[PDB]
């Protein structure tokens, strides 16, 4: 059966289907919830390389979508527009009423190519994909997601306290080759000439505080070519999780151009 | 069964969206034509870890994820909307789907009001035996 | 709540169309195959103003739309077909969602013929004391 | 909460969720029933330049469509055909499964162009589109529906007199042009090349007559070019609603042609 | 009604197809990437006319589809996965709908232990009557 | 009502829904079952002439599709390639998410053209074609049914044997002319340019013994034209329901080729 989470002795615990309480009381479809949870509340690697890992192809499973009511703020989020080296799409078109999950402080922006061997790309782990309000098994094109996971819930009539500053989101570009394979690689983007070798030790805060500094040290592409930033170990990074946790880069330069940003 | 959180860190903290299913609507708000657009439908709240609540819920929705993706797999619906009102009815199977024998373990009727009304009339007709 | 039509008119007579949901078919008429198209599936009737009824249904239908708007825009689903079932599910809930304590306000459970059993059963060892 | 009607005391009323009626009787979900009824019949102007007002385009906001089971036969409907200037349609494919309103009197047909400032057309006043047996939030494209709203009632099992000559249609046409704005112009279409200039006060019947009128006397164009025919104010024309309620009328003529149908 | 088979013939053995809606899963192959395609997800079985009833289940489907064919004519659902919730709500609706007068024919309510209660209570205080 | 099936007196009876038993026990969504059963099961021809007449085109009834979750093992199903001379489409794509029956022993495979004088193809009889844990009312383009039936029964709690060799499908492949009508013309297809007259008497297992017959022979064609066997009516085949139940053939050939096989 499908688990339900129900509060005994101050304490949630799942429902015994062999048991009946007649001291549980469900007095209106209101006291029953579906929540979606995220991945990143468990203390998974969130990090484009890392996240990008748990994903997969596969054909001959059908896509299925179930509704939950209520979610959690997510820290990261994802968007993937990838391609065959043939140009053809590797994902679907979001379904007619499937948007975006609502409330993501960074979007991981992916674009690039994969050799995508299946129809569509599920979670290796079992987890969801979550969108607005409808939780998926598989990705869809261009559409805003976070990892997570559904319970449902009798809350009790009583405790109200039980889904009833402001919402700001940046997007942070990556192109990507060989995306769903061993060998990916992935660039975080500047502009659209300038780009920095991803790392998993990489932030969203220390990506956006690297571009900034890029920017303002003026150490863009002047130039038709594609200029790539490297970051050698010895650069410091913010292991801690999200929710418990400047003029010192010197960049030096080695058709195209490769080059390194040290401290 | 209880909930053993077996994952390797918890946020104990849930910051929350939904949606308001029924809001107190100001004036014209409610009118599709002059509401908000899909992304200013959503209220947000903060729970905390209180009675362990959050940590379990993180654990709860991960063994959740196993017969939820075998229900998923066995339906041929596309969308399923329909899980919170099966177990409702489910919850009112168990108790009334069959007939209610009166002290029975499995019956949720209490007479215990009931026997005050009898037990009180013991006195009715023994009492007023003159 | 009482329901007053406050609108600028009435139409207090209703020409309304339905469709048979079980008619009583003709031979082979039921079969889709050989069956009406979809224009020819609907039964008509007229209802009359009898207690204001009309009137009143015309001013319920209006007061329901801000509830059913927003309840429309806090839904993913895009055709609604189960809000009746619902108010099933909650009719039964509301009554049977616990314990039903007899003789109390909330519990529909009537013991009247009951007593009729047990006070008749007074006389069954009191009145034979030989 | 959404609000259910009930009878008591011989009058219908709001159920109260507060409150638990245990002489309430629902014995099977064909008690519980869905109903749409027409802004027509609460005297809402139905003129198609009265009407059109009411609806206004509007992006940003997901469609939204509920059955009803029943409805009422209405006078007036509408069917429109809107694009931009540009030629691209204004309103989209009506889905699969949304057919038009199943008993309409008069079916106005409008056909034009109009800015179209908005992805879908809703009704400004909160209410529904009403459509076979479905009610949308939206208009949907060359797809015959009225005005309405829908409540919800439990029916006594009691009282079987509550949902259970021939039926006739007729479409009027209309071009339009600045459909959806304050400059909005409308013509009523006697053939492909004799026009009437619209007026809020013309009922459906007049318009039938007027163009009976116009055959008969032989008053359309016999020319390539259009003839637009104008009622100056003088003319009677049947404020009443519709369910309580010749060789007169002298044409002149004053490309194009434009002119004059006077008393 | 009773079932009577009317058909040419009747295969008395039923080798079916369905499939494992609560599967107790073997490690991974619960995950939608590593599990069965949509071919390898069915179990069989084989159920003989013990009782009549495979005669009779051919019979019953032949019997039921008018009525459903009518109820399908008169939906807007494109698809329809409903009709068992609907069946269990109308189920619930036709013995806890109204009041439940106990001893009544249309109340699934049993004292028989409850009279034992209080029938082993006359004794309580007519023996004890010191 | 549609009628529901119950167990009473070591007999299955459909329930009365005036009555009230309160013996009768429903607790859990579980008791409650619909079941697909194959026309096959009642002794109904399954010859693809035979089958075929059974299906009609017709226009203004939308279709609809019910769930089931349980079938039977079908003998014989049919997948269904059917064109106008034209060269356009007789039958509309699978839905998403409709797929093929999906237990056949034979699926019979037909590609050919005809009239298809209406919008969808419906069952004459009023049965339904099933598709895996779905039924219509109409034919998809190119996917496997079965013809038949749904019931539904509240299942007795204490009966547990009430659902819960390897499978093996052969496709018997058949061109057609003048399809859905009364001079429709078959052919079973041994190659694509080696074929046989069908006839309503020949079952699966004789068409698929005269085709290894014919290769091991050696009696296919060896020649750019078509060679189309027929079987005139002195040789046996295999009236009998499934369930329940060589070198002697000597071939001699009569642009074109047609030739007849004897015993
Ligand atoms: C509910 O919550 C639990 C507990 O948090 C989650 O449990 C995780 O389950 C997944 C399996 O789906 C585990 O992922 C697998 O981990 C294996 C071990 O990883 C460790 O191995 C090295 C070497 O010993 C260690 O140094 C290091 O710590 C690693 O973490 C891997 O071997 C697996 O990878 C291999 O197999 C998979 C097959 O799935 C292939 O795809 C890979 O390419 C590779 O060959 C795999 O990564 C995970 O470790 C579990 N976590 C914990 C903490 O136990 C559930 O996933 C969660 N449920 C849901 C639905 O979210
Ligand atoms: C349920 O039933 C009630 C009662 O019948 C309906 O009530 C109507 O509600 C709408 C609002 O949605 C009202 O429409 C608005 O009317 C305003 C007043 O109109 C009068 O103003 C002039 C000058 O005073 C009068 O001479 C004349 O009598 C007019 O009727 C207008 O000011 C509004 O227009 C302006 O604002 C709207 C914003 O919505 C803009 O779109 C316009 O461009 C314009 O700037 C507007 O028209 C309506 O008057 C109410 N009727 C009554 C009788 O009170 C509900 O609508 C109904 N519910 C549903 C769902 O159908
Ligand atoms: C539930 O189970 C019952 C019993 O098995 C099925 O009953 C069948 O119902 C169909 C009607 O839909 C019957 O089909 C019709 O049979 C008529 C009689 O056929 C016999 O006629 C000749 C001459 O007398 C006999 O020699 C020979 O035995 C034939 O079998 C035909 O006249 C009908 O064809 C004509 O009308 C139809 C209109 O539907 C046209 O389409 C045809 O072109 C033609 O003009 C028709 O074939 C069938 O015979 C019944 N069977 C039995 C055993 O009684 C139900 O169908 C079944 N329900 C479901 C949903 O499956
Ligand atoms: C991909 O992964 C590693 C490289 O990290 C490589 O050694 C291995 O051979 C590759 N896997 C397969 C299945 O080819
Ligand atoms: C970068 O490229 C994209 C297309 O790949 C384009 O939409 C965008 O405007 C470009 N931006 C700049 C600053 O050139
Ligand atoms: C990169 O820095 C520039 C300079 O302020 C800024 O405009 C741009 O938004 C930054 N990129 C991201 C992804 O924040
Ligand atoms: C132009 O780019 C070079 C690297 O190619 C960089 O060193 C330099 O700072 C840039 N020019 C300016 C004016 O910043
Ligand atoms: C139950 O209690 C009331 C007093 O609260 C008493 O008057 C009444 O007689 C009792 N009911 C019956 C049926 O005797
Ligand atoms: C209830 O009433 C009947 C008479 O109608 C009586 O014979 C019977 O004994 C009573 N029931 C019990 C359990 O005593
Ligand atoms: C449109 O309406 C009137 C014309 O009737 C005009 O005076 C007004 O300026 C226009 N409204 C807007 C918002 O431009
Ligand atoms: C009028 O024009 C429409 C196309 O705009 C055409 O379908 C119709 O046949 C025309 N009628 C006449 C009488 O010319
Ligand atoms: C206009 O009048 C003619 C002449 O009888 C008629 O054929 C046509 O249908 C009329 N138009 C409408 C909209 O009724
Ligand atoms: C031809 O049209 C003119 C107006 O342009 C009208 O006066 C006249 O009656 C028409 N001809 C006939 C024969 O009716
Ligand atoms: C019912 O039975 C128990 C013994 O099984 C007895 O002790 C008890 O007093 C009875 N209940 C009431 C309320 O008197
Ligand atoms: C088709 O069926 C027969 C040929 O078997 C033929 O005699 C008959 O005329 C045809 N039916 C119709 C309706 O034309
Ligand atoms: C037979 O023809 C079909 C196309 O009509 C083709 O797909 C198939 O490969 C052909 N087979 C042979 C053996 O020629
Ligand atoms: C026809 O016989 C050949 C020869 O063995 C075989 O390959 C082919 O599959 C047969 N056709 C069918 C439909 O079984
Ligand atoms: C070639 O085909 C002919 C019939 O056209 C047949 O008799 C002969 O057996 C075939 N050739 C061989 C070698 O089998």
């Amino acid at each position: 059966s499908i688990p339900l989470g129900v509060i005994h002795n101050s304490a949630l615990q799942v429902s015994d289907v062999d048991k009946l309480v007649c001291r549980d009381k469900l007095s209106s479809t209101n006291q029953l919830r579906s929540v979606g949870l995220n991945l990143e509340g468990n203390g998974v690697a969130t990090d484009v390389p890392s996240a990008t890992k748990r994903w997969g192809f596969r054909s001959g499973v059908p896509p299925k979508v179930v509704n939950y009511e209520a979610g959690e703020w997510a820290e990261n989020c994802y968007n993937l527009e990838i391609k065959k080296p043939d140009g053809s799409e590797c994902l679907p078109a979001a379904p007619d009423g499937i948007r975006g999950f609502p409330r993501c402080r960074y979007v991981h922006k992916v674009s690039g190519t994969g050799p995508c061997a299946g129809d569509f790309a599920f979670h290796k782990e079992g987890a969801f994909f979550l969108y607005d309000r409808l939780a998926s098994t598989v990705i869809y094109r261009g559409t805003t997601f976070a990892e997570g996971v559904v319970a449902f819930l009798i809350l009790p009539q009583a405790k109200k306290d039980f889904f009833s500053s402001g919402y700001y989101s940046t997007t942070i570009r990556y192109q990507a080759t060989g995306f769903g394979t061993n060998e990916t690689e992935y660039l975080f983007e500047v502009d659209n000439l300038t780009y920095v070798q991803l790392e998993s030790r990489f932030t969203p805060q220390f990506l956006l505080q690297l571009n900034e500094t890029i920017y303002t040290s003026g150490k863009r592409s002047n130039t038709t070519g594609k200029l790539i930033w490297k970051v050698n170990p010895e650069i410091d990074t913010t292991e801690w999780a999200f929710w418990e946790t400047s003029e010192e880069l010197s960049f030096t330069v080695v058709x195209x151009x490769x080059x390194x940003x040290x401290x | 069964e209880a909930i053993v959180n077996a994952q390797p860190k918890c946020n104990p903290n849930l910051h929350y969206w939904t949606t308001q299913d029924e809001g107190a609507a100001i004036g014209l708000a409610w009118i599709p034509y002059f509401g908000p657009a899909a992304e200013g439908i959503y209220i947000e709240g903060l729970m905390h870890n209180q009675d362990g609540l959050i940590c379990g819920l993180r654990q709860l929705a991960n063994e959740t994820t196993q017969a939820l993706q075998l229900f998923l797999r066995a339906t041929t619906e596309l969308r399923t909307f329909s899980i919170l009102n099966r177990k409702a009815i489910d919850f009112l199977l168990q108790r009334w789907g069959g007939t209610c024998h009166i002290l029975g373990p499995d019956c949720c009727i209490e007479p215990h009001d009931w026997t005050k009304n009898i037990t009180d009339k013991i006195d009715q007709i023994i009492h007023d035996f003159v």
